[PDB]
C-alpha cells in the first residue's frame, strides 16, 4: 500500500525518459537507412549504332 | 520535320562538289553518298510504347 508504490513512483520519470529516447532511436535508423537509388539504363546511342549496321550502311 | 516532309534522318554539313575535286579516287566519295543518302533516307525512331511496356 505505501512501499512499493512510493518506489514505482519514483521509477516513472527515468523510464519516461528512456523510452522516449529508444523511440527517437528507432525513428533516427528509420531515417539513416534510406538513400535514393539512381538506375541506369541502356544508352539509346548504342541502339542507334546497332540500327545503323542492320541498315549495313 | 515529318510534317514539312524533310528527311527524317540526319543530314551532315557537307557540299559533295567541294568533296570530289578534293580526294582523287571516286570510290571513297562514292561509298560516302552511298552511305549519307542511306542514312538520310531512313527513320532512326523506334516505338516508345513497346519500349516503355
Amino acid at each position: 500500500d505505501i512501499m512499493v508504490p512510493s518506489f514505482v513512483y519514483n521509477k516513472l520519470p527515468v523510464i519516461h525518459f528512456l523510452q522516449e529516447k529508444r523511440a527517437e532511436q528507432k525513428l533516427r535508423r528509420v531515417l539513416d537507412e534510406t538513400y535514393t537509388e539512381w538506375t541506369e539504363e541502356l544508352d539509346q546511342a548504342h541502339v542507334t549504332d546497332a540500327i545503323t549496321r542492320s541498315l549495313n550502311i | 520535320r515529318e510534317e514539312e516532309g524533310l528527311p527524317g534522318g540526319p543530314v551532315p554539313r557537307i557540299n559533295w562538289p567541294q568533296e570530289y575535286s578534293s580526294f582523287i579516287d571516286r570510290e571513297p566519295v562514292v561509298a560516302k553518298r552511298i552511305r549519307y543518302d542511306t542514312l538520310a533516307s531512313t527513320t532512326l525512331e523506334r516505338d516508345e510504347k513497346q519500349i516503355e511496356s
